């Protein structure tokens, strides 16, 4: 029964007189700024109870990871659990989610009883205010739980942010039961900001983040040497070592790992990561075409001599930075193969969700005729590649 | 040799698909999972010029053949491994599923083999018919064991399984047992899957919801729907329909609600005389209230799972932005315009676009075919559509008796006193499960859960009498007394106290429904009197 309140506001224009009009401006004012402030409070409390409910529905979907299952493994070979907390014994006990749901409920029913009120010929619709908080509140929430601290270069793992996105989705469904507000668009808009570089405010977005630690945590270790590239695990493994880093490779560069980061951003953000890729092995490119200009003479000479082995035993000895462009072309294919990775985790993360976009692009990449100009066939390995397909040619590089 | 191939790319797979986490926490407690050593197959894959006596022997149409056998008898047993087991092995299922496809692929980079989807429709018998094996065993399952022996929760949004089973008939069909291969590889692999999805046994929730809906599709999900509608129609017009006309029969012809000077305790005797034949009843704490149970049951089901499709639709919707020219609200600040900046991100992105790419340049049948896929997956069914109003008409057709609504009013208005009508009845239900029960029986929510709840609230609000209910209630009148005066006493050996907080409970969980109700589901004029 709390939109009585702003109901009642609208009776504060009764009390003018039309002998005393100076006071009708002030007290017309007044009525909009309590509307406006209960509504605003109204929204504020639902959404603290949204965040309340999501937060224990991921604790409660935490249980069911597969980290947890290590010691049954363990019993067995060598020689609490979920449902227990939804059985009731009894309906005199309270837990916090029945309360928290109680209070939502009678707080939505509250909201949905008038669908428009009037005051001083002004239109207020409270579902509005709602709607809104709770994509402030969904938008604010997903950069929050990436953990992300640039102190000690630590991130979520993909796989645990996207369990973490459905349970807020399940939830806000949930709402949907009680009030008549629409959903799906609240998630098209909060889901495509946060999909690119920056979000409609010019705050850092997810794609941003996670483009961030991976050249500056996982790729540049391995170039150290602390990690390298397993072709038969499809992941970054770390070496063994004396001393171990923080984290692990082998959680993030996984299939899964890299199929949950391409549901998180989409196309978009592997294409942002992509360029980005590119950018890095165009610098690299453009130092080795220093050391191969300053040996020119001398590769030319070496170029026509294929055939004789007596010169190319003194030839060789002449050159110089031999070792650096193998450490370079070493860093050059190791972002190359995080990209084939990503690519085909897009790939078969499209495959079972738009598979009519896929099969055209397919059939349309695969009877490319060859005699065409290479204008059209860029064009086409461009879409070809931000659907995830293996081209030949990367336009991107 | 192509035994071997088969088994160590199956092992791979499942190994490569397997957490790390899991991995690295058991090898620290010390029971590590062995990787599978490698191995060289693929010169022997690619041979093609086996020469033995003079002929020509192509190794890789033997492999082939051999490997397409072998797939073919991993799907078929794990959709009869999903067919002998309980509806939770739906996840398992999937799991399977992921890995039989990735094993696909990895043989499909050497060898040629029929697509996925083929071979998935030839083992679900679905290539020549509309619906396939899983569909069956889900309508199988929900028909027989999940309806009948699980309670809800709605606070958790979770089913969990009841006790003192009211059925064991289901006699589901054997398991099938074959080597280790054919079931997620080696058999070490086999145990850690195992453990990884026994924690969604004991419920059913989202994550069950929404791999049906995927493996369902549309078909699926409309031949449940109607089969559930079916199954309420012979439950409402059948069993339900006599209990209810043998309990009116049963019922006080007239029933006043004491007045406020009786006091709470006086009240509650009242009411154990008025409606002792109800209590006395046996057969309504077993077979009214558990075919109750069958049909709210199932509106939860069709409304989660309409939830859970909508839901899996706006996230496909989502990665089909790039190629739809569905650009986001970019930023803008002070020195540019909206305009100038959407037109230049348009044009960034305009190679994604797909249809004028291939109106451009591309053959006719393409143009058709890109036309309707593009059109196929705009237009979806959370864009402005929904089902569970629908189901609420039907439900509501199918109620036709008079029984449910009575005759006509003396007064020409409403019936006050008469209980000739069904809330009346299922005010004596609350009355007579709201009584606190002994240490050695159960309660309606430790057998029942919310689903009796349900379908109690749905018929009430179907016959346009939610009000009347509310107005007229045993259990609510006693509690505004107990509050207005405030005493404790044993009556019946039925404590007072204990009663009201449970009514109050009960009064909270069907307001909620009866409002979830009403928001889902979106006169008569008097004359005045004449001088004589």
């Amino acid at each position: 029964y709390s939109i009585a309140f702003p109901l009642l506001c609208t009776h504060f224009m009764s009390c003018t007189h039309e002998l005393c009009p100076e006071e009708r401006h002030h007290i017309g004012d007044r009525s909009l700024s309590l509307c406006n402030m209960f509504l605003d409070e109204m929204a504020k409390q639902a959404r603290n109870l949204i965040t309340d409910i999501c937060t224990e529905q991921c604790t409660l979907s935490d249980q069911l990871l597969p980290k947890h299952c290590a010691k049954t493994i363990s019993q067995a070979v060598n020689k609490e659990k979920p449902g227990v907390e939804s059985m009731r014994k009894n309906r005199l006990v309270v837990t916090n989610l029945d309360k928290l749901h109680t209070a939502l409920s009678e707080l939505c029913f509250s909201i949905n009883y008038v669908p428009n009120m009037v005051v001083w010929e002004h239109t207020f619709t409270p579902r509005e205010y709602l709607t809104s908080h709770l994509e402030i509140r969904f938008t604010k929430s997903i950069v929050g739980m990436t953990m992300y601290n640039q102190a000690t270069q630590e991130i979520a793992k993909p796989s645990e942010l996207l369990t973490s996105v459905r349970a807020y989705m399940t939830v806000l469904q949930s709402i949907e039961n009680y009030v008549q507000i629409d959903i799906t668009r609240v998630f098209n808009n909060v889901l495509l900001q946060q999909t690119q570089h920056l979000d409609s405010h010019g705050e850092p977005t997810i794609t941003s983040l996670y483009t961030n630690w991976y050249l500056e945590t996982l790729l540049r270790q391995v170039s150290n040497g602390h990690i390298a590239y397993f072709p038969a695990m499809k992941a970054f493994v770390n070496l063994p070592t004396e001393n171990e880093l923080t984290f692990n490779a082998e959680e993030y560069s996984d299939i899964s790992e890299m199929r949950s980061l391409s549901e998180l951003l989409g196309p978009y953000g592997m294409k942002f990561l992509s360029e980005s890729l590119m950018w890095h092995i165009s610098s690299q490119v453009a130092e080795l075409k220093k050391l191969v200009v300053e040996n020119v003479d001398v590769l030319t000479q070496m170029r026509t001599s294929f055939d004789k082995p007596d010169q190319m035993a003194a030839l060789f000895k002449r050159l110089s930075s031999v070792d650096s462009v193998l450490k370079r072309m070493t860093i050059i294919g190791v972002i190359l193969s995080f990209r084939s990775l990503a690519q085909e985790a897009l790939r078969d993360v499209l495959s079972y969700h738009i598979p009519f976009l896929v099969s055209s692009i397919e059939d349309f990449k695969d009877h490319i005729p060859r005699e065409t100009d290479m204008k059209v066939a860029m064009n086409v390995y461009e879409l070809s590649s931000a659907a995830g397909l293996p081209c030949e040619i990367d336009p991107a590089l | 040799l192509a035994d071997q191939i088969f088994a160590y790319y199956k092992v791979m797979a499942g190994s490569l698909l397997l957490d790390k986490r899991l991995r690295s926490e058991c090898k620290n407690q010390g029971a590590t999972i062995h990787l599978p050593p490698s191995n060289r197959y693929e010169t022997l894959l690619k041979q093609r010029h086996v020469q033995l006596l003079g002929r020509s022997i192509d190794l890789n149409r033997l492999i082939t053949q051999r490997v397409s056998a072998a797939m073919y008898k991993s799907l078929e047993l794990a959709i009869g491994r999903f067919e002998s087991e309980d509806l939770t092995s739906i996840v398992e299922l999937d799991g399977l599923l992921e890995i039989n496809r990735m094993t696909h692929k990895l043989l499909s980079r050497y060898l040629t083999l029929d697509g996925f989807d083929a071979m998935f429709r030839e083992a679900n018998h679905n290539v020549s018919a509309p619906y396939g094996r899983i569909t069956l065993h889900v309508f199988w399952e929900l028909n027989y064991d999940f309806l009948p022996n699980y309670c809800y929760n709605g606070s958790t949004n979770r089913f969990v399984r009841t006790v003192l089973p009211f059925s064991q008939e289901f006699q589901r069909d054997k398991q099938p047992n074959a080597q280790p291969q054919y079931l997620h590889g080696s058999k070490a692999l086999n145990l850690a899957y195992s453990s990884i999805y026994g924690s969604y046994r004991n419920f059913v929730g989202p994550p069950h919801f929404q791999v049906i809906c995927r493996l369902l599709g549309y078909q699926g999900i409309a031949v449940v729907m109607e089969e559930l509608l079916k199954v309420v129609k012979s439950l409402l017009q059948g069993t339900i329909l006599q209990y209810v006309k043998t309990l009116m029969e049963v019922m006080p012809k007239i029933c006043r609600l004491p007045r406020h000077e009786y006091g709470s305790p006086g009240i509650l005797e009242f009411f154990h005389h008025q409606l002792k034949d109800i209590v006395e009843y046996a057969e309504l704490k077993t077979v009214c209230f558990q075919n109750l149970r069958e049909v709210g049951n199932a509106i939860l089901f069709c409304l989660l799972i309409e939830q859970s499709l909508s839901l899996e639709e706006v996230c496909d919707l989502l990665h089909a932005a790039p190629f739809q020219n569905i650009l986001p609200r970019v930023h803008v600040k002070e020195g540019e315009r909206l305009d100038a900046k959407m037109k230049r991100l348009e044009s960034k992105y305009a190679p994604l676009h797909l249809v004028p790419l291939i109106e451009r340049l591309g053959t006719p049948q393409q143009i058709a075919i890109a036309r309707e896929g593009d059109l196929l997956t705009k237009e979806r069914l959370c864009c402005g559509l929904s089902m569970f109003e629908v189901i609420l008409t039907r439900i509501r057709s199918f109620l036709d008796d008079p029984i449910w609504r009575g005759p006509l009013p003396s007064n020409g208005v409403m019936h006050v006193d008469e209980c000739v009508e069904f809330h009346r009845l299922w005010s004596a239900m609350q009355f007579v499960y709201c009584i606190p029960v002994g240490t050695h029986e159960f309660t309606v929510e430790q057998c029942f859960g919310d689903g009796l709840h349900w379908a109690g609230c749905m018929i009430i609000v179907l016959l346009g009498q939610q009000r009347r209910f509310a107005v007229l209630d045993f259990c609510y009148h006693l509690l505004k007394v107990q509050k207005h005066d405030g005493k404790d006493e044993i009556i019946k050996n039925v404590p007072l106290k204990k009663m009201v907080e449970r009514i109050r409970k009960f009064q909270i969980l069907n307001d909620e429904i009866i409002t979830i109700l009403d928001k889902y589901l979106k006169v008569r004029c008097f004359q005045p009197p004449i001088h004589q």
